[PDB]
RNA sequence: GCGGGGUGGAGCAGCCUGGUAGCUCGUCGGGCUCAUAACCCGAAGAUCGUCGGUUCAAAUCCGGCCCCCGCUACCA
């Protein structure tokens, strides 16, 4: 579980963060 | 950057436990990609699957889906059959 | 060296290339043997001499060598200019090479099939591409004409006649051919001698020029002692070069810092000066040139520097990364088989930037009526304030032409 | 302006130039033998070795031909498939573009080969292989 | 430019470290089986890319010159 969480959150974050610097 | 098409053969095959599988065959495999290929349709059919000698396995009946993937990704409509 | 640089536009297979064989006796190698069984696929090179028969008759008094004996007499022709060509591939999705071949030229030829259905999509494509940059030089030529009936080549004249009259093609006048048995090909050199005209280039200005191909002259097994220095190949637009120049590629490499991203300018000399098979110690506009440079050709291998441009060593020139285009569209998608409606333009959407000789990919952050601000992958070297850019979006696969306009800084 | 053009156009124009042998196939082994290899490509005015580059490489198998003019390719394919990639042949490499006549020369330069028609007198040029 | 291969018709061993050319198939003949090239037996057939050297002797070791396929790359 937190595992993924951690690291599904952390790819949504920089995805999207990097969309976002994008 | 390169070109290559080639003739594809789309089919419903036989794994061991679990449902049959669906087979790609006859691409150019100096040209073409099987693993890059394969891992975006894996993404397409959500199956497992693997790279087999010259060939992509797909595990259940993926065969309207693989062909109208494969059209997109700029293949011929008319290289292709479904069996 | 060449004067001038004339493209030769057309749908694949119409026979650009061989039209090109017909003319300069050259041909485009047609190699990686991919493109021996393909067609041209790199940018082809050819140049040749056009004399004129002064003692005789045109349009065959125009001819390719220092030879007039050829026709009516033998009086030497006098030599007019030398020239230099650059073939654009056929193929739809080679798109992307043929619109940065399109920031070197002065001049082109539309390269027709006589017997294939006209309005074929990369023959429009390209057409539109030539009437957008602003190559406004073009002379149509209908190629295969060795292959069809009498009656045929001339409904097609009607055709083409027809096409090009609301578009800007006035007399853009069509020079029927066979590429193939170089039969009337001298009143093809009428045309170009006439129509595509030598235009002036100020050399004062700030040296500036553009890449499309670098080659490791160094064949397999050329020992240390005598390696030969790198090879960029590219054309001059606005100065001219001299031997033993210093000088400044850009953007330029990017270095690796674990994961971050950062070009640079990288420096050398001049160390040759070549045009055609023959060495020059200078170089102006019109042709391609190549520069023997003393940088290490690992750098300029396969074509690693394609999209580049080479300035004055300590000159000024940006470097973006982000970028202000005022623009324009299309309102159909000529080049598609089919002709569907170019949407208007999104935020967060990936479209392939070519400016100058460079082809980049970039991303829309902005979008106003005529104003749009586009962060970008590979830098951008913005040599003035005249830089036209031309602007495509992946559609269905492959990637199409859809609008244009200039870059502002 | 047509004046210019339709003269330019008359200036060009005036500058201008038997069944087929039952193919005999069997097996053996793994060999498929066309015994008249040698005698339909001498009735077609090919090369021997352009008929079969092409029928090789459309296979992709290897062969080479006897001592008496007869095509060993290195693997046993059916009867029919050697006459449907020969006569695919036939038409990309023999068939002229203007009339159908097979009666025709195979034109060899740096790279632009063309199929010469001995009946109409037109070229078909053919990608080079 | 380096390789990699070239051998009975065909697939190819053998070449390192030279000393009556092997295999599998096919063919051809006979035999065995009720009839099968299924098996048993035999024959035919490669002066081993090419040209030359060294060696008593070479398919082998050696070097020029070709024929297909990986490596390179349109070489300003
Ligand atoms: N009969 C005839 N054949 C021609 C003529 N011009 C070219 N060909 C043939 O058509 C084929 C294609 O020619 P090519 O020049 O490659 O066409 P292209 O449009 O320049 N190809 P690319 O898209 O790569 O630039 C060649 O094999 C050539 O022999 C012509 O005037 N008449
Ligand atoms: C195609 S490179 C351009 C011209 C060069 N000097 C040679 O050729
Ligand atoms: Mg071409």
């Amino acid at each position: 579980m937190r595992w993924k969480w951690i690291k599904k959150r952390i790819r949504r974050l920089k995805r999207q963060r990097k969309k976002e610097r994008g | 950057i390169a070109k290559e098409e080639q003739k594809i053969k789309i089919y419903v095959t036989k794994r061991r436990f679990g449902k049959l599988m669906t087979i790609i065959e006859g691409f150019d495999t100096s040209v073409i990609d099987l693993k890059e290929l394969a891992k975006k349709l894996k993404d397409i059919c959500a199956c497992g699957g693997t790279v087999k000698d010259n060939t992509i396995e797909l595990q259940g009946d993926h065969r309207k889906k693989v062909a109208e993937e494969l059209v997109k990704m700029g293949f011929s409509r008319d290289s292709i059959e479904i069996r | 060296q060449p004067e001038v640089n004339i493209g030769v536009v057309g749908h694949v297979d119409h026979g650009k290339t061989t039209l090109v064989q017909a003319i300069t006796g050259i041909w485009t190698s047609k190699h990686s043997e991919e493109l021996k069984r393909g067609m041209t696929i790199k940018l082809g090179y050819a140049e040749t001499n056009i004399g004129v028969c002064e003692s005789c008759k045109k349009p065959e008094a125009y001819v390719t060598e220092p030879s007039c004996k050829s026709c009516g007499s033998d009086d030497e022709p006098k030599f007019l200019r030398r020239i230099s060509f650059i073939d654009a591939p056929g193929h739809e999705v080679l798109m992307a090479t043929m619109l940065s071949g399109a920031a070197l030229m002065d001049g082109a030829i539309l390269v027709v099939a006589a017997n294939e259905p006209f309005p074929q999509p990369q023959t429009r494509e390209h057409f539109v591409a030539l009437g957008i940059i602003g190559v406004k030089n073009l002379i149509i030529v209908q190629n295969k004409v060795d292959v069809v009936s009498k009656e045929e080549a001339l409904s097609q004249y009607r055709q083409i006649k027809q096409f090009t009259k609301g578009t800007w093609a006035e007399n853009v006048p069509i020079i029927p051919v066979s590429a193939l048995h170089k039969i009337n090909i001298d009143s093809l050199i009428e045309g170009i001698e006439e129509y595509i005209k030598t235009p002036y280039r100020d050399l004062s200005q700030k040296p500036v020029m553009l890449v499309i191909r670098s080659f490791d002259v160094n064949k397999p097994g050329t020992q240390f002692n005598e390696l030969k220095g790198g090879v960029i190949g590219g054309s001059i637009i606005q100065g001219l070069f001299k031997v033993d120049q210093e000088i400044k590629v850009l953007p330029g490499l990017r270095v690796e810092k674990q994961g971050k991203v950062s070009y640079e300018p990288i420096f050398t000399k001049i160390s040759s000066i070549r045009f055609g098979d023959e060495e020059f110690k200078e170089a102006k506009p019109g042709g391609l040139v190549a520069i023997g440079t003393y940088l290490d050709p690992s750098l300029t291998k396969a074509d690693n520097l394609l999209g580049s441009i080479i300035t004055l060593a300590d000159a000024e020139v940006p470097v973006l990364w982000n970028i202000r285009i005022k623009y324009n569209l299309l309102e159909r998608v000529v080049g598609a088989k089919e002709m569907l409606k170019v949407d208007p333009i999104r935020a967060k959407e990936t479209l392939m930037l070519s400016v100058g000789s460079s082809t980049t990919l970039g991303i829309v952050t902005s979008v106003k009526k005529d104003e749009i601000e586009v962060e970008l992958r590979r830098p951008v070297a913005v040599w003035s304030n005249n830089i036209r850019t031309v602007i495509s979006r992946q559609i269905a696969g492959r990637w199409r032409m859809i609008g244009w306009g200039l870059v502002e800084i | 302006s047509e004046k210019e053009y339709v003269e330019m156009l008359d200036r060009l124009y005036s500058k201008l130039p038997q069944s087929l042998p039952n193919m005999i196939i069997l097996n053996i082994g793994n060999t498929t033998i066309i015994r008249n290899f040698a005698e339909y490509c001498d009735r077609i005015r090919r090369e021997d070795k352009i008929c079969m580059k092409y029928l090789l490489k459309e296979l992709a198998a290897p062969g080479n031909v006897d001592d008496k003019g007869e095509l060993v390719i290195q693997g046993k394919f059916s009867s029919q498939v050697i006459n449907t990639l020969m006569e695919r042949f036939l038409k990309a490499y023999v068939e002229c573009s203007t009339c159908k006549s097979l009666d025709t020369i195979l034109k060899k330069e740096k790279k632009s080969w063309y199929i010469v028609c001995l009946a109409c007198g037109a070229q078909t040029p053919v990608k080079p292989l």
